[PDB]
């Protein structure tokens, strides 16, 4: 619905011709039936006597119009009176009193115990004085009480003995003022702000209560200082409970010519439960520092940066923020700085991270990592590339070895295009060099031969082409196929003497099986010689949209893909065939549901290597639901993931169901739902119900969030640690307005969020 | 044995093509404008007459990474990616026509060798604007029948 409309139901609409100034200079207009006593000193209307002054419309049962001397200079002091029943109406505001008064030269009027009501926009009210001074700028309040919502119940109400309603600063100021849920007051304060405006805020204080299975009781009461028209801080106290002591969040948003950023800084001095957990030392403070960048100079410069630090490895799992939650198992720590043109591009970055475990954490660091990028487009019937990257990686711990990796890699290529379709034949180089350093400590532990200087050089072959046909079908249907095959061959280098830095292996997309490269990075390169077949049909309308699309693809081996390390657990020892299968589908149906799958299966696991499928009713722009599935099969884990099959919580793999509903029941109340559940170890892996009341000028907020958080060593085997989560919050608005609802916000919050999958 | 050239041929009146955005040197921007040099379209600036030439106006993009799915310890399993991409045609005395574009993709994740899942990671997203720059070529013939007369 439109609810603003339902709102502008109280509020008038206002006709009269609007006109442009001040209606100070403008005639007065006097239409009544009495009359008597001299109209330049002391005129006396009687019996609907009403007045009109461009904007100024005045009615009332008896008016008097009494002067002083105003001479030598120069205009006249007009200064008129209302006795009783006075009805003030304007193009703002509209006034009824029983005693007026009102200079015209300076728009300064006053009504003595009156009743007031804003017009083409909510707010109404008593007072016992009700002015408006400083060229109807200015509206004086002593002693009145002000409400936006109208009729039906009195809800909420602020009253005061001095309150100002500046325009021009857009403003609500109180002095001694209370609030009052309609005839219950709560707080009272010397002085308060009500802001009417948009930008530049300062608004008094909005807090919001929490209900934390881990922290207990939690309140904040979040302050907000704006600085300047582009950068602001925002402070946040945040008391717990179980945590026994007040959280502070220092956020920091900024936007400058070098580009845009967030910077975030939360610190705990003393946790209890952090402290008894681990009593090593008396240190127990925890923070959290985060600082993200945006910016693009002069279209050429790019200036990224993604950097977030945390105090202890188990902070997100506590705490939870919107730069973090339970399901991360590392912090990001990268900084990027490139000068991409257009044929051109050299992008230079620090790469860091932070593994959230107690002794496990070995990750590597580029220190620094520079790429650089060279085009050409048009070489007669030759297009070439080149690629070219220095990479110096470094370890947190010292025993792990270092390395200085220069890597050079050309590209030519040779595009055909005819009509039916076309055939690209892709030559390529893979030159790499290492200058490894810190061997003799890992030389040990385990079979390693990495030596000091080491050297690569690997060519590669590769012939792309695909056609495209076309079928007619019913009512103006039409439907299409694309054929597509893509050979590829790399021989074999032995790499056991080249340690691994940035390499893992990848996941096989539709898409993705017509890709050049086995693993990630340029560390581990497996001996190409394959044959990718795939088909891809798909199904237009009339009106040429795509509706429905259909693809399968299948890999060929030649023989086996070796790097010289292969030790992948695979479940059987087939080298040769057909080892690789994928296939995806997406449906569309109508303007609402449709219909989204992929699945990608291996033979040398005996098993579908990963299944993924999503139905959605979405509607337009609300009110939607959705039901989605995962499947990750435990050889997959297994192959993949080695050390990870050895634990109890991945070695079942994945299997889950996820669902979202979110209808409305009410025009006003709006439901929330979500349940995601795991089908392996039959239990729930996480839940949400929320609900929200959106009344017109207040809305309230409950949430409530079961979610599975850490794992439980001992017991039986070991289970899954459960978390509960109530929350209050609590929004004013309808005053700027532009919100209430949450639609959908409210699904976005979990541990597992639900994303838009049309 | 049916009749060959599909999913209706590029429109000759959008043979020669301008492309607009607000980052030219984006990886979208350039993603999109190979996909073009691609089909064999023309692409000339707007630094000329431009009467009946139209154009292609990039509104921005925007990816979002959030948790698929998880194992049994609350801990991240794989990460689906979607990347977003909004696009207008714009023909001289035809108006305005928005194109929208979604593309969605996953990976598991591996906190011991982040470093290498990052790499990936990029990797990935190279390739989902690419694709992404496929799903805007094929959604123009949708563009050349809403050219209809009313
Ligand atoms: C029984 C007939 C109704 C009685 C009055 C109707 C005729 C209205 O005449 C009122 C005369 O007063 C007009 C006052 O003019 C105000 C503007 O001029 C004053 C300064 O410019
Ligand atoms: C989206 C925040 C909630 C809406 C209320 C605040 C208003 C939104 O803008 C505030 C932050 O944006 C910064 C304004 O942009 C800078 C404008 O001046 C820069 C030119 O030098």
């Amino acid at each position: 619905a439109d609810l603003a409309t339902q709102c502008m139901l109280g509020v008038p609409s206002y006709d009269r011709p609007l006109v442009e100034g001040r209606p100070g200079d403008l005639p007065v207009t006097i239409n009544a039936d009495h009359a008597k006593g001299n109209y330049p000193d002391n005129a006396v209307f009687t019996g609907n006597v009403d007045i009109n002054q461009g904007n100024s419309r005045l009615r009332a049962d008896e008016v008097q119009l009494h002067q002083q001397q105003a001479a030598g200079q120069a205009q006249p002091v007009r200064t008129v009176d209302a006795l009783g029943n006075v009805h003030y109406d304007d193009n703002q505001v509209i006034l009824k009193g029983p005693k007026a008064w009102s200079n015209l030269n300076t728009k300064d009027t006053n009504v003595w115990q009156g009743d007031y009501q804003m017009v083409g926009r909510q707010g109404r009210g008593t007072a016992d004085l009700m002015k408006q001074r400083g060229e109807n700028r200015y509206t004086i309040l002593e002693n009145g009480s002000f409400t936006s919502c109208l009729p039906g119940s009195d809800t909420w109400s602020v009253v005061g003995s001095e309150v100002i309603h500046d325009r021009e600063e857009q403003v609500a100021e109180i002095w001694n003022a209370r609030f009052k849920l309609g005839s219950v007051p709560i707080f009272y304060s010397p002085y308060l702000q009500l802001p009417v405006g948009d930008k530049r805020r300062s608004g008094f204080l909005i807090p919001n209560a929490k209900y934390s299975t881990k922290n207990g009781v939690e309140f904040s009461l979040p302050y907000y200082w704006n600085i300047a028209p582009n950068f602001d801080a925002t402070i946040t106290p945040h008391y717990m409970n179980k945590r026994g002591g007040v959280m502070w969040e220092n956020e920091f948003r900024y936007l400058t010519q070098l580009g845009s950023g967030l910077t975030e800084f939360d610190y705990l001095p003393s946790d209890k439960v952090y402290e008894d957990d681990h009593s090593s030392d008396s240190n127990s403070r925890r923070w959290l520092f985060y600082w993200n960048h945006s910016g693009v100079i002069d279209q050429v410069w790019r200036l990224n940066a993604d950097y977030t630090k945390v105090s202890d490895p188990d902070y997100f799992n506590d705490f939870s923020s919107k730069y973090g939650s339970s399901t991360d198992g590392y912090a990001t720590q990268k900084f990027s700085a490139g000068y991409v043109n257009q044929n051109f591009d050299a992008t230079v970055s620090t790469k860091q991270f932070q593994v959230f475990d107690r002794e496990s954490s070995n990750s590597y660091s580029a220190e620094p990592q520079l790429d650089v990028n060279y085009y050409q487009n048009d070489v007669g019937p030759f297009d070439t590339h080149l690629y070219g990257q220095v990479a110096h990686f470094v370890n947190s711990n010292n025993n792990m070895p270092e390395a200085t990796r220069v890597h050079f890699e050309p590209t030519i290529n040779l595009p055909l295009s005819n009509g039916w379709g076309s055939l690209n034949t892709e030559a390529k180089l893979l030159a790499t060099h290492y200058q490894q350093s810190n061997l003799d400590k890992y030389n040990a532990a385990n079979g390693t031969d990495y030596k000091e200087s080491v050297s690569r050089v690997m060519p590669q072959f590769k012939v792309d082409g695909k056609m495209v046909f076309e079928r007619d079908l019913q009512e103006g249907f039409t439907q299409t196929l694309e054929p597509r095959v893509q050979y590829l061959y790399v021989p074999y280098r032995d790499q056991s003497e080249i340690g691994n830095y940035d390499s893992t292996l990848l996941q096989s997309d539709y898409t993705g099986l017509f890709r050049d490269r086995t693993y990630s990075g340029l560390d581990r390169i497996a001996s190409a010689n394959q044959v990718t077949t795939g088909l891809t049909s798909r199904v237009y309308d009339a009106a040429a949209v795509e509706r429905f699309n259909i693809s399968v693809g299948q890999i060929y081996y030649f023989t086996e893909s070796r790097t010289g390390d292969d030790n992948i657990n695979w479940e059987n020892n087939d080298t040769t065939g057909s080892l690789v299968w994928a296939g995806d589908t997406y449906w569309r149906i109508a303007d609402e549901w449709g219909l989204r799958g992929g699945i990608q299966y291996d033979t040398r696991l005996d098993n579908v290597a990963t299944g993924n499928g999503t139905i959605e009713y979405r509607r337009d722009e609300n009110r939607l639901v959705q039901l989605n599935y995962r499947y990750a099969s435990p050889e997959y884990i297994q192959a993949t993931l080695p050390s990870y099959s050895t634990a109890a919580q991945y070695k079942q793999g994945i299997s889950q169901v996820g669902m979202t509903a979110s209808w409305p029941i009410v025009d006003r109340w709006s439901v929330v739902g979500a349940y995601y559940y795991d089908t392996n170890t039959r239990k729930a892996a996480n839940q949400m119900l929320g609900v929200q009341y959106n009344s017109c000028c207040y809305a309230i907020r409950l949430g409530y969030e079961r979610k599975v958080n850490g794992w439980n060593s001992n017991d039986n085997g070991g289970e899954s640690k459960y978390d509960n989560t109530f929350g209050i919050n609590i929004e004013l608005r309808g005053l700027s307005s532009n919100y209430g609802l949450g639609t959908q916000q409210m699904l976005r919050s979990n541990i597992l969020p639900y994303q838009s999958s049309l | 044995g049916w009749h060959l050239r599909s999913t209706t041929k590029v429109p000759t009146t959008m043979k020669t093509m301008i492309l607009q955005s607000s980052d030219p040197n984006g990886p979208l921007s350039r993603a999109v404008r190979n996909q073009l040099r691609l089909n064999g379209v023309d692409l000339i600036d707007a630094s000329t007459l431009r009467k009946d030439v139209p154009s292609l106006r990039l509104d921005g993009s925007s990816i979002q990474k959030d948790t698929a799915s998880v194992f049994q310890d609350g801990r991240t399993a794989e990460y689906q990616m979607v990347m977003t991409v909004h696009a207008s045609v714009l023909i001289p005395g035809h108006d305005i026509y928005p194109i929208t574009t979604k593309v969605y993709r996953s990976f598991f994740d591996n906190p011991q060798a982040a470093l290498a899942k990052d790499a990936e990671q990029d990797m990935i997203i190279q390739e989902m604007y690419d694709k992404a720059a496929e799903q805007l070529i094929r959604k123009l013939p949708s563009v050349q029948v809403a050219d209809v007369e009313a």
